């Protein structure tokens, strides 16, 4: 069975910038190497074929070359449209068709300032007898964040859970949304609730809240 | 164009069977070769079997071989994937995918369907609990409200949320589903719009949940 | 384990069958826990590799034209391909692998590659090949039956 070492398993570069992924067959492949491209929610797409052969409409900013066993696979001028996860997978005679591992090709960008929103839990909710608050950050670069759950001036430990978009096609900024699940007997405890963000984009942390009754 | 519309995935316990069904149209499906291959949550792509334009041919990987069974219906521009034996492994999205044929007899898959998820689970079908995500009086930041829905715990995935029967489709951010200590998942589907059109405009987010057949419509209004 | 190649040049007339012939000298099998895949398909003579690129034999990929059996067995494409696209690929005990082909056209005419290729310890890295030309032609001063050249 044929091993595909696809390096690198992650990548960062900007609008503009070279981009090379690199395949390494352990066998000789001849030129047996086709390159896909998967954007998230979207299945994989063909783009090369045998080695450096482009698909039918297919950007000419993306090549590749290699035989043997040592291959690439580029991208001229990297664009925003670009963020995908791009895969390697060998044509040999024999059928175990195995493919490389991947590269995740997530674009550089200028800093930017996350629009915090928060919301509180339903009525409709509060009835089945549970309080979720969501705490939102808008469309912001870079992705990592820190979000602080304080009810009353009280860091929240171990009863929330977050989830982070993938990337943006065009303006090249993610949303985050932290979810504190409490129950209903919790939640009518404690008066004020706030979410306390941090970012590079925002020098003094910024917090959005609400008096709770309203 | 060509369109392959893969059909048959869902929720089975370990040990069951499930068969999959992908719809060719749009090329003469008799001339040419069908790869299934599977992309389990979050992992890269791994190829399961393959076969012939006439099924002379057939391969299969070795983790599904004596499972599995390929086939195809010519007639009915039809390929199929019999499943038995499921183990909590073969959890992925299923992608039927046609080989590049031609007078060149190309090899690479050049046409990919939108694919099939499949969970291998002992626990149950549930469907979801939408709640409105309701924008606030002071949560409209500089004349920009946001509002949202919360689909909270259901089992298995996916689910499907639209806005306005999906006439709204900018400004939205739909978040990843979130596995909980429940043993269900949650996501929040969210958008943004203009303050000044919250008593102008209605705004409705579509949840679907085929596996329970839970079809919702939610209205979000400030409170 | 290597691949013969007999005749360099295979020239028939249309409506002729030819078969072509390598010949396995030399098996290489150390006992048995080995198979073998044997397919044909047409290539060129290029630059850097020859029998590289996968061309197909009417419409037929080295796929269709396969062989996979163990080292002791003999081998056969089905009747379905014979009767339909007028190709029978055999391979058989004492070295010799063959592609028949019936009522030969213009189309036929290219660069023909034998791939034989050793399966052991589930891996398949040591393969061999050979490669023949075959030139179908036409009118009067095409031959009456087929001619083959032998190798140098
Ligand atoms: C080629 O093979 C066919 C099928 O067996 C046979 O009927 C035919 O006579 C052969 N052609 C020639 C020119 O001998």
């Amino acid at each position: 069975d044929i091993q595909l070492t696809q390096s690198p398993s992650s990548l960062s570069a900007s609008v503009g910038d070279r981009v090379t992924i690199t395949c390494q067959a352990s066998q000789d492949i001849s030129n047996y190497l086709n390159w896909y491209q998967q954007k998230p929610g979207k299945a994989p797409k063909l783009l090369i074929y045998d080695a450096s052969n482009l698909g039918t409409g297919v950007p000419s900013r993306f090549s590749g070359s290699g035989s043997g066993t040592d291959f690439t696979f580029t991208i001229s001028s990297l664009q925003p449209e670009d963020i995908a996860t791009y895969y390697c997978q060998q044509a040999d005679f024999v059928p175990p068709w195995t493919f490389g591992g991947g590269t995740k090709v997530e674009i550089k960008r200028t800093v930017a300032a996350p629009s915090v929103f928060i919301f509180p839990p339903s009525d409709e909710q509060l009835k089945s007898g549970t309080a979720s608050v969501v705490c939102l950050l808008n469309n912001f670069y870079p992705r990592e964040a820190k979000v602080q759950w304080k009810v009353d001036n009280a860091l929240q430990s171990g009863n929330s859970q977050e989830s982070v978009t993938e990337q943006d096609s065009k303006d090249s900024t993610y949303s985050l949304s932290s979810t504190l699940t409490l129950s209903k007997a919790d939640y009518e405890k404690h008066k004020v609730y706030a979410c306390e963000v941090t970012h590079q984009g925002l020098s003094s942390p910024v917090t959005k809240s609400f008096n709770r009754g309203e | 164009e060509v369109q392959l519309v893969e059909s048959g995935g869902g929720l089975v316990q370990p040990g069951g069977s499930l068969r999959l069904s992908c719809a060719a149209s749009g090329f003469t499906f008799d001339d040419y070769s069908m790869n299934w291959v599977r992309q389990a949550p979050g992992k890269g792509l791994e190829w399961v079997s393959y076969i012939s334009s006439d099924a002379d041919t057939i391969y299969y990987a070795d983790s599904v071989k004596g499972r599995f069974t390929i086939s195809r219906d010519n007639a009915k521009n039809s390929l199929y994937l019999q499943m038995n034996s499921l183990r909590a492994e073969d959890t992925a999205v299923y992608y039927c995918a046609r080989e590049a044929g031609g007078v060149l007899g190309r090899v690479d898959f050049q046409h990919w369907g939108q694919g099939t998820l499949v969970t291998v689970s002992s626990a149950s079908t549930k469907g979801p609990s939408v709640f409105p995500l309701a924008p606030s009086s002071k949560s409209t930041s500089g004349g920009t409200a946001a509002l949202g829905c919360l689909v909270k715990d259901y089992f298995p995935e996916p689910v499907t949320v639209s806005w306005n029967s999906g006439a709204l489709t900018s400004g939205v951010h739909t978040f990843p589903a979130v596995l909980q200590s429940s043993g269900l998942y949650s996501l929040s589907s969210v958008v943004t719009v203009p303050s000044s059109s919250l008593g102008t405009q209605t705004y409705i987010c579509n949840v679907n949940h085929k596996p329970s057949n839970t079809k919702v419509d939610k209205k979000v209004e400030p409170k | 384990f290597k691949v013969a190649t007999p005749y360099s040049l295979y020239v028939c007339p249309e409506g002729q069958n030819v078969t072509l012939t390598c010949r396995l000298l030399g098996p290489v099998d150390k006992g048995h826990d080995v198979t073998f895949y044997k397919t044909w398909y047409r290539s060129s003579r290029g630059e850097v590799q020859t029998c590289s690129e996968r061309r197909p034999i009417r419409q037929l990929t080295f796929q269709d034209l396969h062989l996979h059996h163990g080292g002791h067995q003999a081998a056969q494409t089905s009747h379905d391909l014979a009767q339909r696209h007028g190709l029978e690929s055999a391979s058989d005990h004492h070295g010799n692998f063959s592609i028949t082909m019936r009522n030969l056209t213009l189309l036929d005419s290219g660069l023909y590659c034998c791939l034989v290729v050793e399966i052991r310890h589930h891996h398949s890295e040591h393969r061999v090949h050979g490669a023949m030309e075959l030139q179908v032609q036409t009118g009067k001063d095409a031959p009456s039956n087929c001619v083959v050249y032998p190798s140098s």
